DNA sequence: GGGTTGGGGTTGGG
């Protein structure tokens, strides 16, 4: 079962989508207007939506969620997860078996989020679409983990301890360095 | 004389077979246990299910399943809450269609593998199934009969009861075998000819 | 004197540890679902055989003696221990197997236990031996556990095998839960 | 986060009584005693209660020091007979001109349903009474301190 | 053997000529076969008894076999809706085909030249007089007039009727063994 | 369908108490061979004998080694003689760890959970 | 005795066209064949090859091939079999077993390699539906004169591009990005009537069982095999039975492209104990070599048959083309479209 | 101290 999903693949799917929506984003606003870019800079909303596509879809299991904060927590092997879901509506689509806790589920497809705060940009991922296929009671000690709720800090950590996490840490922050650039 | 049909009947054939006893579709089995009643309403996915779906048993049980007066049928666990309980009663016994791809541990149940059967059994056919039919009769029924649901024109998934591969299974000497195949394909070449080296024609001296 | 730790303990220290480690523990619980689906025993010789040439009719020859031997079942068994605490899946070997079965029934003696359990698989007789595994439910003992952090396929992996079973006795195990019940208290 | 948890009678009887006293919980079986428990551990004597009429159904005791319970045990269907766990404790019981005894059970509680025993084993030894007592305040202490 | 693809003349060839290349296929078999002698084991001598064992074993072998192919053809050939009576009329047609081929190649065979060619000769000659009477009652079947025909019926009628098969079978062969 | 609250008391608190519905646990004697059933506390190295008069000695199982009274205490010594099991004990009991349990049980921090309030 | 002196002093085995039947040959004189078939097979796609070359990746991971040689008519027919497993640089799978993942994915393409891109059959029931398809036509058109012409490729493995192939691989949308596979067991009618009612009456008497896997995707496919584990074709209406298995695996096109670059560049056999290496084309006898084959011509032929996409409405004329492996077979009603398809198939050769 | 699932059987096309 572990190396079912240890074979998805996960980094190379993140890593390609990430520059797809670097590169949109790019030659979408290509006008740079100084007001524009100044207006278009405020707190607290959303700038850019860029929805995966049909190739990049994976299957994790669900170790826990939070519906006020709307915090979902996935896994697979050594890697563990923490996105954001777009709403109970989502959860309501995948018909689960008996709890959303422990069951194996197939994202259909997600969006990444790219938000202004505080002075800086943070990326979000929120999951759109999800489908339960069959219950996975077995808990997986996940020894890494990177999270997508608290930006930079919450994906460079642990990278020293897995070649995977710090290419994509390394990527995330080439592309911040990129949007901050562009857009200031 | 008998002649071979291009059409055929999962009910018929199985009703050919001497092992089995007692063969039927869930509908005729619920109005003969009294379940259900003909001036009872159901949804017409939920008919076309209990008509399409085929159980089969090794004896005539349906007096053991007949209706109790003594206390009426309402469910308040979860059809997962059923199915362990179900599971747990089999015990020790390894060879039934719901084990698949779990495990017990003493009255806890895991799951560690895909079984793609699971969602037949946890669907809302079988959810309404359950209700209908009561948690210490439904635990019962798993393991005494055969379940088969249609889901194809002609096509059946066994979902529940012991697997249809455990049907399908003082000595005396048995004399050593020529090894002919060895002959075939040799490209090796000795100066000498004769026999190989190795042989304890010629390892003696 | 011993040192028990619990089942999380031994946990945790199990995932921390690195490839190749090893470390044993002592802890007070109960066998519960004896493991039966796979294959029960193996072969092996008596000038401890790593090579056992099968052959038709029953018929063994040993390569580590080089001699005609009668063949010696081994028994294999999987089970699971759990305290209080949580649950772990443990390997049983021969020595121990045989020990669990003649404690349960004497009857059969030690060494005996195998070969008992291969001419019942073989006649045909299941029910009596998973009414006897059945019988060892719960059974509470005291494990000497040790965990082994390797890798086979190339695939990393935890392996927990048992390696010595013996008798309960209520009084140091409540002496020890007091203990650390007190130091929990004072702390 | 662990299903199983030891406690006596009185435990059983204020988590039973909080729980229908402030029903105001999450829409599951599970009750809620510094987390989510199906399993319980006890130690008490047992005695058999006559019921009527109710023959699926048998009605158990558990008098403790605490106080006392009530649980069913199920018996199979396809015929009438009885677990093995349970004639044990009927033949000990005609065996020893019908004194009870104290017992090692485990049993299964879910709310809005009865409490359901699934395995007890006879005690014989006064020692397991103290053993039950530190494990039950012990693992009382580290759920407490795993809490917070 | 699919009937959108032959016609019956086609079919009746084509199983000529698959059974004529079957039979000396299967040749060194029971040559290999009489090389024991079954009265030496019980298993066998018990059911087939111990003057001509092998015989007996050859003979229900042959027959069984043939059943099991003559129905299968039969079952491929046509459809469920086709009358009982045109099945059965056929699938007389094709044993007594398969054994006429068989006695004609073994007719001349050294070890089957006594007791087992009687036997075969005798199995068909069976099936020409079944084949023969089902033909004759079908006619009589038909004249009833509870059955109606469908145009696949009709056209085995046709050419059961032009083939002739209630008197003889010289009129079909030459059109079946044309090489 | 009832409750009885029966709290565990070692040899001291009797006469604190003056008499509750309480159960007591102690080893039989019978070097003493009183009319009625006498037990003792401890490791019987310091004598703590106490009679019960309701149950006669003799009534027991004759395996019988340890025994515990769930019963309101009359006087000192005297207990009375309501619920009575049996222990037949292949090993000596120990009783410095159920005191230490005994003395938790009292401690307010764990009084919570063995009674009310 | 017999056998061991057979072995030394004799090479025995079985010509092209000869059937099963056995033939002995002298030492020496195989010695001088080994030869002169090494000296053939040099000149045109094998060369001696040195470790040093091909990357130790692949050299500890991958096991080597044997070859054999044929007797035949003028020449000699190689066969290449690739049974051994490497007991060092732990080994415990030969290529079949390794490769079979990727077997499974494209018999699974084969379904719609069948009539989407080009026209490549693979049994008897797609030769026998065409052929009555076409019968039909034949008969609605109202039997007309019929022309048929026959050609066959020589030693199609060994001349498929490489780069071509692996350029088609990555282009091509039919192979998703992730499969799963589902084991199941699959319960059948035999050919056998029902008895109609000595006592010992089983399914194995009227069921036969059969083990299957099956390779799906994560789309929301029509098939829908999430919701029931397997895809079986039935030519009856008799009822059949299905049972799950809990062995699931995932395959990623990442493994299928690294296996195919592999065994495209780094194909290493072995023959009297002298290292060999394929120059061109896909080597014969893997289990994914026919479908490899019949893709790779299927696309050179659809790039070169465009008329007969056309032809039956442009002027209403009946014709059939199929592809068998490397064996065509064309037969149609124009004496023109006839010569037009062997001019374009000589173009594109 | 153990460990895919090893066979059985051999026809007709490529
Ligand atoms: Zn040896």
């Amino acid at each position: 079962m572990k190396l079912l999903l240890q074979n998805q693949n996960i980094f190379q799917k993140l890593k390609n989508t990430l520059n797809g929506c670097i590169k949109k984003f790019y030659d979408t606003y290509q006008d740079l207007e100084q007001m524009q870019k100044f207006e278009m800079i405020v707190e607290d909303k959303l700038l850019f939506r860029y929805s995966c596509s049909q190739s990049e879809m994976f299957s994790a299991q669900i170790q826990a969620h939070y519906l006020e904060k709307r915090v979902l927590q996935l896994t697979d092997g050594n890697v563990k997860y923490i996105v954001n879901f777009r709403d109970k509506g989502v959860l309501d689509k995948a018909n689960f078996f008996d709890t959303p806790n422990n069951s194996l589920v197939i994202i259909r497809q997600w969006s990444y989020e790219i938000y202004y705060t505080k002075n800086t940009f943070q990326i979000n991922l929120v999951i759109d679409e999800m489908r339960c296929i069959d219950i996975i009671t077995t808990i997986f000690y996940c020894k890494l983990e990177l999270d997508f709720t608290q930006g930079i800090k919450g994906i460079s950590k642990s990278s020293s301890f897995s070649n995977q996490i710090y290419e994509y840490s390394a990527q995330y922050y080439k592309a911040i360095q990129l949007l901050k650039k562009l857009l200031i | 004389k008998q002649m071979l049909t291009r059409k055929e009947d999962l009910l018929t054939v199985l009703k050919q077979i001497s092992a089995l006893k007692y063969v039927s579709n869930l509908y005729e089995f619920l109005l003969a246990t009294e379940k259900i009643v003909q001036t009872s309403e159901l949804d017409t996915q939920f008919q076309e299910f209990l008509t399409t779906t085929i159980i089969a048993s090794e004896q005539n049980l349906v007096e053991n399943y007949k209706q109790k007066y003594n206390q009426p049928n309402f469910s308040q666990l979860t059809i997962k809450q059923v199915i362990d309980d179900s599971i747990i009663l089999l015990g020790n016994k390894q060879n039934y269609v719901q084990q698949i791809g779990t495990t017990t541990i003493g009255f806890y149940v895991e799951y560690e593998n895909i079984n793609l059967s699971r969602q037949t059994l946890y669907s809302s056919n079988f959810r309404n199934l359950l209700n209908i039919f009561g948690e210490e009769d439904f635990k019962y029924f798993l393991i005494d009969f055969l379940v088969f649901t249609k889901v194809e024109q002609n096509g059946y998934l066994q979902v529940a009861g012991v697997c249809l591969n455990q049907y399908f299974s003082e000595n005396q000497y048995i004399y050593p075998e020529i090894q002919r195949s060895q002959i075939f394909y040799c490209n090796h070449m000795g100066r000498e000819p004769g026999v190989f080296k190795s042989s304890f024609f010629n390892y003696s001296e | 004197q011993r040192i028990y730790s619990s089942i999380e303990e031994i946990i945790q220290q199990a995932q921390a540890s690195e490839i190749g480690q090893k470390k044993e523990f002592y802890v007070y619980g109960n066998l519960v679902s004896i493991q039966m689906k796979n294959k029960l025993y193996y072969y092996r010789c008596t000038c401890q055989g790593k090579s056992v040439l099968k052959y038709h009719g029953d018929s063994f020859f040993c390569e580590s003696c080089q001699q005609f031997i009668n063949p010696q079942v081994h028994l294999m068994l999987r089970a699971f221990v759990q305290d209080s605490t949580g649950t772990i899946p443990v390997m049983i070997f021969d020595q121990q197997s045989s020990q669990l079965i003649n404690q349960i029934d004497p009857s059969i003696h030690v060494q005996e236990a195998g070969q008992y359990v291969k001419n019942c698989i073989e006649n045909g007789q299941e029910e009596i031996i998973r009414q006897l595994f059945s019988k060892l439910d719960f059974a509470r003992f005291i494990f000497e556990i040790q965990f082994e952090n390797k890798e086979f396929n190339n695939e990393q992996e935890i392996a927990y095998k048992v390696l010595k079973i013996e008798k309960e006795n209520i009084k140091e195990e409540s002496k020890y839960l007091l203990k650390k019940l007190e130091h929990l208290i004072n702390n | 986060p662990q299903i199983t948890v030891p406690l006596n009678c009185f435990m059983i009887n204020q988590i039973v009584k909080a729980a229908k006293e402030n029903p105001q919980a999450h829409s599951g079986n599970h009750y809620e005693w510094y987390g989510a428990f199906e399993n319980a551990i006890i130690t008490a004597k047992f005695e058999f209660l006559q019921s009527i009429n109710d023959s699926p159904k048998i009605m158990g005791k558990l008098s403790d020091s605490t106080g006392c319970i009530e649980v069913v045990i199920q018996k199979s269907k396809m015929s009438d007979e009885l677990p093995e766990f349970v004639q044990a404790y009927e033949i000990e019981l005609q065996n020893n001109g019908n004194r009870h005894k104290y017992v090692r059970a485990m049993l299964k509680m879910r709310k809005n349903a009865q409490i359901q025993l699934l395995y007890f084993s006879i005690v014989n030894d006064a020692n397991e009474i103290s053993r039950h007592g530190l494990d039950l305040c012990l693992r009382y202490l580290q759920r407490k301190h795993g809490i917070e | 053997f699919n009937p959108n693809i032959n016609s019956f003349e086609g079919l009746c060839r084509q199983l000529y000529h698959h059974s004529k290349a079957t039979v000396m296929k299967f040749y060194p078999f029971m040559t290999k076969l009489f090389q024991i002698d079954l009265k030496k084991s019980k298993q066998y001598s018990v059911q087939y008894g111990k003057e001509n064992t092998n015989e007996n074993f050859l003979k229900d072998i042959l027959y069984y076999t043939v059943e099991d192919v003559c129905k299968i053809l039969c079952y491929l050939q046509f459809e469920d809706e086709i009358n009982s009576n045109i099945k059965e009329i056929f699938k007389n047609l094709y044993s007594w085909i398969m054994w006429d081929i068989i006695v004609s190649y073994l007719k001349k065979k050294k070890q089957f030249k006594g007791y087992l060619n009687k036997l075969l000769q005798k199995i068909r000659k069976s099936r020409f007089f079944y084949l023969k009477e089902g033909c004759k009652s079908l006619q009589l079947i038909l004249s009833q007039q509870k059955y109606q025909l469908n145009k696949k019926e009709l056209e085995a009628i046709e050419f059961i009727d032009l083939n002739n098969l209630i008197q003889d079978i010289k009129t079909l062969i030459p059109k079946i063994s044309a090489k | 369908q009832e409750q009885v609250m029966y709290p565990r008391i070692l040899f001291e608190q009797m006469a604190q108490f003056r008499g509750k519905k309480v159960t007591v646990v102690g080893n039989v004697c019978n070097e003493d061979q009183n009319d009625s059933l006498v037990i003792e506390f401890g490791p019987t190295g310091l004598n703590q004998h106490v009679v019960i008069d309701n149950y006669r000695r003799v009534d027991l199982n004759n395996t019988t080694k340890f025994v515990e009274i769930r019963g309101v205490v009359l006087n000192q010594n005297i207990v009375s003689c309501e619920e009575l099991t049996e222990f037949e004990q292949k090993d000596p009991f120990d009783f410095d760890t159920y005191s230490k349990l005994i003395h938790l049980s009292q401690s307010d921090k764990l009084s919570s959970l063995f009674t009310d309030q | 005795i017999v056998i061991p002196v057979l072995r030394y002093n004799f090479y025995i085995t079985e010509k092209h066209k000869e059937g099963s039947q056995i033939f002995y040959y002298r030492k020496p004189i195989w010695k001088l064949v080994s030869k002169l078939t090494i000296v053939k097979l040099e000149e045109e796609n094998l060369e001696k090859v040195e470790e040093k070359l091909i990357p130790e990746d692949s050299f500890q991971k991958y096991p080597q091939g044997k070859l054999r040689i044929i007797p035949k008519k003028g020449s000699f027919r190689p066969i290449m079999t690739f049974l051994r497993k490497d007991k060092q640089k732990n080994i415990k799978l030969n290529l079949n077993q390794i490769l079979m993942d990727s077997q499974l994915v494209f018999r699974n393409l084969k379904d719609m390699l069948g009539q989407k891109i080009g026209y490549s059959v693979f049994d008897n029931k797609q030769i026998s539906e065409k052929f009555a398809q076409f019968i039909e036509k034949w008969k609605n058109k109202g039997r007309p004169q019929l022309y048929y012409v026959t050609l066959d490729i020589k030693k199609c493995y060994d001349s498929i591009d490489q780069m071509k192939l692996l350029n088609f691989f990555n282009q091509s949308d039919l192979i998703q990005d992730t499969y799963f596979i589902n084991k199941y067991l699959l319960f059948q009618r035999n050919k056998r009537p029902l008895l109609q009612i000595m006592d010992n009456i089983n399914f194995p008497y009227y069921f036969n069982l059969k083990e299957r896997q099956i390779a799906y995707s994560l789309y929301d496919d029509d098939d829908q095999i999430l919701q029931k584990g397997f895809k079986e074709i039935q030519s009856d209406d008799r009822p059949f039975i299905v049972i799950n298995q809990d062995k699931p695996r995932c395959i990623t096109k990442d493994i299928i492209h690294n296996h195919l670059k592999h065994i495209s560049q780094y194909n290493v056999i072995s023959f009297n104990k002298v290292k060999f290496r394929q120059k061109r084309g896909i080597p014969q006898g893997l289990n994914i070599s026919g479908v490899l084959c019949s893709f790779y011509f299927g696309k050179l032929e659809e790039e070169y048959t465009q008329f007969l996409k056309n032809a039956e409405q442009v002027n209403g004329s009946i014709n059939l083309l199929m592809r068998l492996t490397d064996d065509y077979l064309f037969i149609s009603d124009s004496q023109q479209n006839a010569l037009n398809l062997i001019v374009q198939l000589q173009n594109c050769a």
